[PDB]
C-alpha cells in the first residue's frame, strides 16, 4: 500500500522558516509527483504547488511567488516543502499528496495523502492566561436557568482546563475549543448553566488550569452591579 | 478560477446528499471531489468528474455540465459524513495551478434536530478597567452541528476582529460553537448596541448587548 509519512513541523516565530519532509512508500517514486496543500483550523483546503519528482519541475501558486520551495532526495524517496518569512496567517494544518503529473495540459488528481502536520505561528512566549467573569444577566431575578462562564484570554501555549466549584459543579458545563487570535495567542470560554434562584445563594468558581506557565486561577462569577 | 460550493447540506441516512460545485464554464474542465473526516487527510471520491477510484462505494457518483458540477451520495449511509471538495486544474494562462471549492459540511441526520441557545455576554466591567473588550457570543444546544455567525454594529456587519470556533459536541451530545468580537473601550461604548446573529438550518436568531444597559 501506497504511505506518504510527513514530519518537520514545529512552532515558528514570525519570520521564521519551516521545512516539512514527506517520505514515499510502496510505489515508484520518481514516476508521480507530490502536491502540497494546506488547511487553516476550521477552514477548507489550498493548493500551494506541486513538484515533478522525476525531472524537478517545480509549480507553485502565485500567492506563494517567492516564499516556498519544493525539493526531492531521490535515494530516500523524500520531497520537503520549504515556507519562508512566516506570519500567524500560516498557522495551518500542511498535507503532501500524490499526484501524478501536473503540467500545461493535464493535472492529474491526488490519490493518496500524506497524514498532516500543524505549523503553529506565533512570536508569543510562554503567557498565562488572564481571566474575566462571564457574568449572569441582571435579568435572572427569579427562576429558571441562569448561564455563567469565564473568558480565558491571551495565554500560550495550549492547553487550558477548566473546572467549577472545584470539580463539585459538572452539569451543564461546556468548556469551548480555543480560538487563536492574529496576536499568537490563544483564548477560551467556560460556560456553565444553573437554576436562577441559586443566584443569591450559591457561589460560583471557574477554576482555570495553564499548566504550561504553572498558572491557575480561581474566578469568583457573581451577578452584576449594575 | 473560481469554485463556489454550499457551506452545509442534511441528509437523511437512506435519502440522497447532492454536493454541487459551480465555476464558470465549470463543464468544460474535469472536476475531481474529495472526502475529509475530522483530524485526516482527504480521499479522492471521484476523478475526472464521474470515475470512481477503485474502493469507492458505486453508492458515491458525479456529473458535470454547464456551469455545475454535481457529487451525488444515494441512498447515503451514517459513514459518510465528512466535508466535501470539489477541485479543477487550470492552465494558468502558461501558469499551471490547481484550486479548491470552500467545502461542504454534509450530515447524515443521526438525532433530532436541535435549534441552538443564543447567549451573548457584553465585556466585564473588569475587562474594560483594563483597557480591553471581549463581546462572547456562546451558542449551544444545536444540531446539525454547523452554524454562520455575523456580528453587527448597531446596524452595520462587523468582520475585522472576529474569531469563530468550529462547532463540536456538549456533554449531552448537541453541539455548540463560540464567537468572539475583540474591541476597544472606545468602539464598544461609541455604538448604541452590538449583536451576534446564528444562522442555523434556514433560519436565524439575534442576540443584542448595549454599553448603556446592564445586559
Ligand atoms: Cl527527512
Ligand atoms: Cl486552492
Ligand atoms: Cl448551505
Ligand atoms: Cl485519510
Ligand atoms: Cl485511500
Ligand atoms: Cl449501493
Amino acid at each position: 500500500q501506497v504511505q506518504l509519512v510527513q514530519s518537520g513541523a514545529d512552532v515558528k516565530k514570525p519570520g521564521a522558516s519551516v521545512k516539512v519532509s514527506c517520505k514515499a512508500s510502496g510505489y515508484t517514486f520518481i514516476h508521480f509527483g507530490i502536491s502540497w496543500v494546506r488547511q487553516a483550523p476550521g477552514q477548507g483546503l489550498e493548493w500551494m504547488g506541486w513538484i515533478d519528482t522525476n525531472n524537478g519541475n517545480t509549480n507553485y501558486a502565485q500567492s506563494l511567488q517567492g516564499r516556498v520551495t519544493m525539493t526531492t532526495d531521490t535515494s530516500t524517496g523524500t520531497a520537503y516543502m520549504e515556507l519562508r518569512s512566516l506570519s500567524t496567517d500560516d498557522t495551518a494544518v500542511y498535507f503532501c499528496a500524490r499526484a501524478l503529473e501536473m503540467g500545461h495540459r493535464s493535472g492529474f488528481p491526488f490519490d493518496y495523502w500524506g497524514q498532516g502536520v500543524l505549523v503553529t505561528v506565533s512570536p508569543a512566549s510562554t503567557k498565562g492566561p488572564s481571566v474575566f467573569p462571564l457574568a449572569p444577566s441582571s435579568k435572572s431575578t427569579s427562576g429558571g436557568t441562569a448561564a455563567l462562564g469565564c473568558l480565558v484570554k491571551d495565554y500560550f501555549p495550549e492547553p487550558v482546563t477548566v473546572s467549577w466549584n472545584s470539580g463539585a459543579l459538572t452539569s451543564g458545563v461546556h468548556t469551548f475549543p480555543a480560538v487563536l487570535q492574529s496576536s499568537g495567542l490563544y483564548s477560551l470560554s467556560s460556560v456553565v448553566t444553573v437554576p436562577s434562584s441559586s443566584l443569591g445563594t450559591q457561589t460560583y468558581i471557574c477554576n482555570v488550569n495553564h499548566k504550561p506557565s504553572n498558572t491557575k486561577v480561581d474566578k469568583r462569577v457573581e451577578p452584576k452591579s449594575c | 478560477y473560481e469554485l463556489t460550493q454550499p457551506p452545509s447540506v442534511s441528509v437523511a441516512p437512506g435519502q440522497r446528499a447532492t454536493i454541487t460545485c459551480g465555476g464558470h464554464n465549470i463543464g468544460a474542465k474535469n472536476v475531481h471531489w474529495y472526502q475529509q473526516k475530522p483530524g485526516q487527510a482527504p480521499v479522492l471520491v471521484i476523478q475526472y468528474d464521474s470515475d470512481r477510484p477503485s474502493g469507492i462505494p458505486e453508492r458515491f457518483s458525479g456529473s458535470n455540465s454547464g456551469s455545475t458540477a454535481t457529487l451525488t451520495i444515494s441512498r447515503v449511509e451514517a459513514g459518510d459524513e465528512a466535508d466535501y471538495y470539489c477541485q479543477v486544474w487550470d492552465s494558468g494562462r502558461g501558469h499551471p495551478l490547481y484550486v479548491f471549492g470552500g467545502g461542504t459540511k454534509v450530515t447524515v441526520l443521526g438525532q433530532p434536530k436541535a435549534n441552538p441557545t443564543v447567549t451573548l455576554f457584553p465585556p466585564s466591567s473588569e475587562e474594560l478597567q483594563a483597557n480591553k473588550a471581549t463581546l462572547v457570543c456562546l451558542i449551544s444546544d444545536f444540531y446539525p452541528g454547523a452554524v454562520t455567525v455575523a456580528w453587527k454594529a448597531d446596524s452595520s456587519p462587523v468582520k475585522a476582529g472576529v474569531e469563530t470556533t468550529t462547532p463540536s459536541k456538549q456533554s449531552n451530545n448537541k453541539y455548540a460553537a463560540s464567537s468572539y468580537l475583540s474591541l476597544t473601550p472606545e468602539q464598544w461604548k461609541s455604538h448604541r448596541s452590538y449583536s451576534c446573529q446564528v444562522t442555523h438550518e434556514g433560519s436565524t436568531v439575534e442576540k443584542t448587548v448595549a454599553p448603556t444597559e446592564c445586559s
